């Protein structure tokens, strides 16, 4: 068999297998950026009410699905990789879970260019000065080449403090867990 | 921070400790039940 | 009150950078976790609700984590934190006298366990070079077990029998009897007992701890209770925790004794754990692994040679057989892992012959080795005489036949015993001596018990010098034999 | 003595916790966030 | 090459390679361990992924470790330098006396001898055991099986055979203890050191030892047998010398294979056993053969789980043995030892043209009378012996005398019994059983025959009992 | 049947409510509706239950035989809940009759099968030991009171193993 080039991040499931196949196809020929473009364009195309309703009916012959998808991939002059991918999905019958596929690819592309995702949780909004110093400190966690991809969020449950997720690392500065730890210590 | 918060919470409770603070009838009832159980076994 | 406030401060509130995962699906006692990229296999992850789990399966996309508690305290979406250490337990002489659960969390009250060292429950048994033959005797304080089917230090005997035939009683008497050694001068005869209760009513273990505290026997005992209610992954783990708490002594030059009670209720917890993982059931629905489960656990009851400290770890697994079927699956799995066996018949027990050891089938494959010379002298004759009596008891003529019947019945009556009444070795020697040499063949069998009692109360009161002579010189010399014969004859005269 | 004192302490904790939960309702969030960010700096420096 | 672990379930590790995969049965080293953990390939899942069976504890394996291909299957040190040493499955020495300094290594997964190499010569092996010699005479150069439940005599008997046969032997010997007690292995080691069979200061050792004892993960137990077969195959071929090969317990091979065959994703066969039970056993038992280059005499102790001879494991292994010896718990509970069952033990050299006519006729008369007594037992157990014809009473008396006379005291069981161990020459056995069948001893009592050597001792004991 | 099981149950209820002041709970797991009604009326006649003067000594809980298995496997816990109240929040002794205790294990077995769990040795759920333990291990004598459980037992196929 061929030596498919391993994508940076590994995904699993049918979505992950299709995404890995597409990533290794595009990586050879160095067509990642454009391929992502056509993928995020079929993302909009497939949401079209007519196509969305037509592709979920199981009572239209599969060949009809493939013919319609070839029609809708020739009009946009999609790269041969994306047209082949969509024909493949229609043949195998997995296009019902295309959004999981393309989404996975997006993830598999972020990890390529270093967008190590993060996530900050707090009980209130954050002042842009405080948020900016936060970003500046969080940047110190990464390596060279990587760039932070922050994502603010709000939860009321945690009283104060803060919660930070940096890829896999996780620091719970929240006051909820501090209170719980103190309560356990002063019970046990 | 929260260590100081616990410290001061205990301070402001003990200062209002002219006895068991904000206990309620359950306080006395349960204590009497336990005491009488001790009596029954003693 | 201010004591509680000091309890506040000094708590570690420092926050650290820790890897984490998110639960996907919890049900059947096996959580699936997503993430935990750098999690070792058999690691101990920690859920957000204070629970613990053992990272069991490292599948490509998730981690199958067995929860060590009630899986109702685990959501989907919870956070699982890896603690970066293969499943550990606290070991040390700080546990002695403490009732710790399967993970070393004191369920005793009495403050926390102040241990400073941790072992791995999933260690490996000693190889072939460290071990040395069993040499030293483990005194059970039970006449039948100490004379006929002796035990050594490093041996792993088995106690096998039905419901309520006195297996826990034998275990508890063995634990209690060690009190005398654990007060003397030499650290070479001290035995640090352990007692693992697996799938047992919690009230039973509470009363057992109360009994062991009445007999001053908690100064050295550790009780590792994974009782009936506790989740299956805790009854499966308790034996390994106990075996680690014993391996600590074994590897630090001391002597330990671990009693798993029962191992027929760990294999049931393991069968639950497996069938809920969908593993293919085998014979009686047990997984094919149900041997390695016990073999790896009982292969640690070793006896390290002197170049390895010289310690030792005796083991007394307690199996329970339905309808007394010794040929069932688990009983045979364990009969081929152990160095001996003590069968507790349920019809001897119902005859009032207690403890109900079935001396016909019981055996100890180190046996005569690691037996006090005095007991050897006295009890080899008893073994032969009981053998002859058994050969003929299928009908009830000549002088020799009736002699065999009478001597055997006397010896049977002599080997009965009461609960929580262990006897020093010299006392057993004296009684069995008065029994076998033939200073009881005229007394009625029904009275043989009373005699025994009275005789003890005499010998212990008056002739403690002779008993000390036997104890120090672990052998019955000729002069000692003559003095003992005189004592027995004189006492029997006044009866 | 044991019974009364232990029940006393249990109630102690119960109300102390219930009321510190209320007392967290101040406007010190800025100080908490500042301390958290400083500790994040500490962790980042240590982890490289 | 260099792959990376992608899954670790029990003792089965799934590894992924980016370059060429290693062919099945290769060995792989997990780079980054405090010891040597060898994973042996077993499947090719696809996606340049292989599924491997670990030959050591897989605790502490992080998804994503690095695994380094060896290029050849597990290869162990073979040669005359393994005599007196001890070895684990992967061939490392575990006796603490330095490396096994050999010139030539052997792969443990060789192929069975071809049909054009099998030897056919058959010759009796005399063991000194009355029942084995009389009813199931062992063949010199053929596989032998001891079928037993738990606690019936398989190991005391295999030790008696070790003693009798080996100590009186010229060739080498191999003991492959697979899945059995560790203290028993230690006692055997320290009991051959004192017998001079193993020599720690010379080159006059005669026995190699290989151990996969029961504390080892399923991966190791399933392969130590192959290590023993290899160490013995070498002495058979590259020396052209007669080897003895004792294995105890060979049922742990298949049991371990089934423990690590649910994880490989196979549909479980009859009793949870692997679907490949018969073929896995065959590919192993077919390298234990006497061929035209050498001669291996294999003695294998087969465990019979839950005392079921219709279990798939013993039921399958019954077809790979020349002589079987079915030890039974029913006899052992009567105190007879060795517990051999006379009517289940068989041999392929029970031929009047091989063992002569007197031997064959005596053996068949013994079996006929024992079978008649067995048929009577159903009535005897209820209507007592007072409801039998006179010929039937006489038959029962002779059958009980013979059942007892088959019992023998072994040398290795002195510590148990105290009695002195006996070797009964074959002629003495034939003579004694011929006499008991003729009727020359209808006046003695049964117990005169219990645990005696030749019939002279039976007569002497009957004289002792009469006073 | 026919031996005095119900009369013995009523006598135990009465005596324990009279010589100890402790009430009683009757958890009819897998209870025939006919037998449940007959028991109710026997109790009313015998005075242990009383419909007028708030001096009844029994709390009846009935998981009938025509309820899905999910409801016959939980009624024992409802009985245990009532009795646990009488033990902890009223500090007394309690009787807890469980007729039948086999139908409890059978209901658990059906629930486990429905969920799709590999049946154990003889078709019983894999969690038989701990399903029995969680229930049977709340019937104990704590430091406030005690629950004494009288569990009618049916032995399938006259097989005690
Ligand atoms: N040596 C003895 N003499 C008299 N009675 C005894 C003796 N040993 C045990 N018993 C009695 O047997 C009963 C149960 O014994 P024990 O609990 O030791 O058996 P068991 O096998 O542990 O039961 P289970 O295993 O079901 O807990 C108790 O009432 C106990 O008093
Ligand atoms: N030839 C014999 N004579 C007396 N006793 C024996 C004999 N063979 C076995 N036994 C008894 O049966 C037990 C079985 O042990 P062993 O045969 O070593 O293990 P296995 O279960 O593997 O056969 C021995 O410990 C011994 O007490
Ligand atoms: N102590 C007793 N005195 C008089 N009759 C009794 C006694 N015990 C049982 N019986 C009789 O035995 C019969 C058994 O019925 P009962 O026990 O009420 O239901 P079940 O047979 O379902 O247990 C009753 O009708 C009753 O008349
Ligand atoms: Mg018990
Ligand atoms: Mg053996």
């Amino acid at each position: 068999f061929a030596k498919l080039v391993r994508p940076p991040v590994q995904i699993y499931g049918i979505e992950g297998r299709y995404a890995t196949a597409l990533y290794s196809a595009a990586s050879k020929q160095n067509k990642l950026e454009q391929v992502e473009k056509e993928l995020l364009r079929v993302g909009q195309i497939l949401k079209e009410p007519k196509m969305a309703a037509s592709l979920l009916n199981p009572y239209v012959k599969r060949s009809v699905k493939v013919k319609s998808l070839s029609d809708m991939t020739a009009k946009e002059k999609f790269s041969p990789l994306t047209s082949n991918l969509i024909n493949l999905l229609a043949e195998n019958g997995r296009l019902t879970n295309t959004p999981a596929v393309i989404s996975a690819f997006s993830t598999m592309m972020s990890v390529h260019r270093g967008e190590v995702p993060c996530t900050v949780t707090t009980a209130s909004a954050l002042d842009e000065a405080t948020l900016t110093e936060l970003k500046t400190v969080l940047k110190s966690f990464l390596s060279k080449g990587q760039v932070l991809k922050l994502e603010v969020k709000i939860d009321p449950s945690i009283m104060g403090g803060m919660i930070v997720r940096i890829g896999e690392k996780y620091v719970d500065m929240s006051a909820k867990t501090k209170i719980q730890k103190l309560s356990r210590a002063m019970r046990e | 921070k929260l260590f100081v918060d616990k410290i001061r919470e205990y301070r402001t409770k003990r200062q209002t400790s002219g006895g068991p603070v904000d206990a309620g009838p359950e306080y006395q009832q349960d204590l009497d039940r336990e005491l009488f159980k001790l009596k029954q076994m003693y | 009150s201010s004591i509680l406030e000091e309890r506040i401060l000094g708590a570690d509130t420092s926050v650290d950078l820790e890897e984490t995962g998110r639960v996907l699906s919890i049900g059947d006692g096996i959580a699936r976790v997503h993430g935990l990229r750098n999690v070792q296999a058999e690691e101990m992850v920690e859920f957000s609700s204070g629970l613990k789990g053992m990272s069991l399966n490292l599948e490509p996309d998730n981690v199958g984590v067995v929860v060590f508690g009630n899986d109702k305290l685990i959501k989907e979406g919870d956070i699982v934190k890896r603690t970066g250490a293969i499943v550990d337990v606290p070991v040390g002489e700080e546990l002695l006298g403490r009732v710790v659960d399967a993970l070393g969390n004191a369920i005793d009250g009495k403050g926390p366990i102040g241990s400073k060292a941790r072992r791995r429950v999933g260690l490996k048994a000693p190889g072939i070079i460290p071990r040395i033959s069993v040499r030293e005797p483990m005194q059970t304080g039970i006449k039948a077990v100490d004379s006929l089917v002796p035990i050594g230090r490093g041996q792993r005997e088995l106690i096998i029998g039905d419901r309520q035939t006195g297996k826990t009683s034998i275990a508890i008497d063995t634990i209690i009897n060690q009190k005398r050694f654990n007060d003397g001068t030499d650290e070479k005869k001290k035995l640090y007992c352990i007692y693992v209760a697996i799938g047992q009513k919690r009230s039973t273990v509470a009363q057992l701890v109360k009994r062991l505290t009445d007999a001053d026997a908690m100064k050295y005992t550790i009780v590792v209770s994974a009782t009936a209610s506790d989740a299956a992954p805790l009854q499966y783990l308790a034996p390994y925790s106990g075996c680690s708490m014993g391996e600590y002594f074994r590897d630090n030059g001391k002597h330990a004794l671990i009693i798993y009670d029962d191992l027929s209720k760990q294999a049931v917890a393991y069968r639950q754990m497996s069938l809920l993982l969908r593993r293919p059931p085998g014979r009686e629905a047990y997984p094919g692994d149900v041997f390695y489960l016990h073999s790896r656990l009982l292969e640690r009851a070793a006896k390290m040679n002197d170049a390895f400290g010289g310690g030792s770890l005796t083991a007394l697994p307690v199996i329970e057989t339905q309808a007394g079927d010794v040929s069932a699956y688990i009983p045979t799995n364990v009969i081929s892992i152990t160095d001996g066996q003590i069968f507790l018949e349920t019809e001897l027990f119902y005859k009032g012959i207690r403890p109900a050891i079935n001396v016909g089938l019981s055996v100890s494959r180190v046996g005569s080795a690691a037996q006090t010379r005095a007991m050897k002298q006295v009890a080899g004759t008893m073994k032969l005489e009981l053998a002859q009596y058994r050969e003929v008891a299928a009908f009830a003529l000549d002088a020799a036949t009736q002699q065999l019947l009478s001597r055997g019945v006397r010896l049977t009556e002599l080997l009965k015993q009461g609960q929580y009444s262990p006897m020093a070795i010299e006392e057993q020697v004296a009684v069995i001596y008065a029994g076998v040499r033939g200073y009881l063949d005229k007394l009625e069998p029904s009275k043989i018990t009373k005699f025994e009692n009275a005789f003890l109360s005499h010998v212990i009161s008056q002739h403690q010098a002779l008993l000390g002579k036997i104890r120090t010189d672990g052998k019955i010399s000729e002069e000692s034999d003559a003095k003992l014969k005189e004592i027995v004859t004189n006492f029997l005269a006044g009866f | 003595q044991n019974m009364m004192r232990q029940k006393e302490q249990e109630h102690m904790i119960n109300w102390v916790e219930k009321r510190v939960v209320q007392s967290i309702s101040a406007q010190q969030e800025k100080e908490t966030i500042a301390k958290c960010i400083a500790d994040l700096k500490l962790l980042s420096k240590k982890a490289q | 090459t260099t792959g990376r672990i992608v899954a670790v379930i029990g003792a089965v590790v799934d590894v992924q390679f980016d370059e060429g995969l290693p062919p099945i049965l290769n060995a792989l080293e997990v780079q980054g361990r405090e010891t040597r953990l060898v994973l042996e390939v077993a499947q090719h899942l696809g996606e340049s992924t292989v599924r491997t069976i670990a030959m050591d504890g897989t605790e502490g394996l992080v998804r994503g470790q690095k695994v380094l291909d060896s290029g050849a299957p597990i290869r162990i040190p073979v040669g005359p330098e393994t005599l007196g040493r001890i070895m684990n499955v992967i061939g490392e020495p575990i006796d603490e006396r330095g490396p096994i300094k050999t010139k030539q290594f052997a792969a443990i997964h060789a192929e069975a001898p071809e049909f054009v190499e099998m030897s056919v010569e058959q010759e009796i092996l005399v063991t000194g055991i009355k029942v084995v010699d009389l009813l199931a005479p062992y063949a010199k150069g053929g596989k032998i099986g001891l079928f037993g439940g738990a606690g019936v005599g398989k190991t005391v008997l295999i030790m008696e055979l070790i003693n009798n046969v080996a100590k009186a032997h010229g060739g080498y010997s191999v003991f492959a203890g697979v899945g059995e007690r560790t203290r028993e292995g230690n006692d055997l080691y320290h009991e051959m050191i004192e017998s001079g069979v193993i020599n720690l200061k010379d080159a006059t050792s005669k026995v190699a030892l290989v151990y996969g004892q029961m504390n080892e993960p399923p991966g190791a137990r399933a392969r130590v047998a192959l290590t023993g077969l290899t160490v013995a195959e070498y002495f058979r071929d590259q020396e052209g010398q007669d080897v003895l090969l004792f294995i105890d317990n060979i049922f742990r091979f298949t049991q371990a294979g089934s423990e690590v065959s649910a994880l490989l994703g196979r549909i479980p066969s009859a009793v949870g056993y692997q679907p490949t039970l018969a073929t896995d056993m065959g590919t192993m038992q077919e390298r234990i053969t006497t061929t035209k280059k050498g001669s291996i005499t294999s003695v294998q102790a087969i465990y019979v789980p839950a005392d079921d001879l219709t279990d798939p494991a013993p039921a399958t292994t019954f077809a790979h043995l020349d002589a079987t010896t079915v030890l039974s718990r029913a006899i052992a509970e009567l105190g007879i030892y060795p517990a051999v069952d006379p009517l289940d033990s068989t041999s392929r050299i029970m031929d009047p043209n091989i063992v002569g006519s007197e031997h064959y006729d005596v053996a068949r008369g013994v079996q006929k009378i024992l079978q008649d007594y067995k048929s009577l037992q159903d009535i005897i157990a209820i209507l007592g012996m007072d409801e039998l014809s006179e010929e039937d009473k006489l038959t029962v008396s002779r059958a009980r005398k013979i059942q007892r006379f088959l019992s023998q005291p072994f040398q290795v069981a002195e510590v148990f019994t105290g009695h002195l161990g006996k070797l009964v020459p074959l002629k003495e056995t034939i003579k004694g059983f011929q006499q008991i069948l003729a009727g020359e001893y209808d006046h003695l009592p049964e117990q005169a025959f219990y645990m005696v050597g030749p019939i002279e001792e039976a007569v002497a004991k009957a004289d002792k009992l009469a006073e």
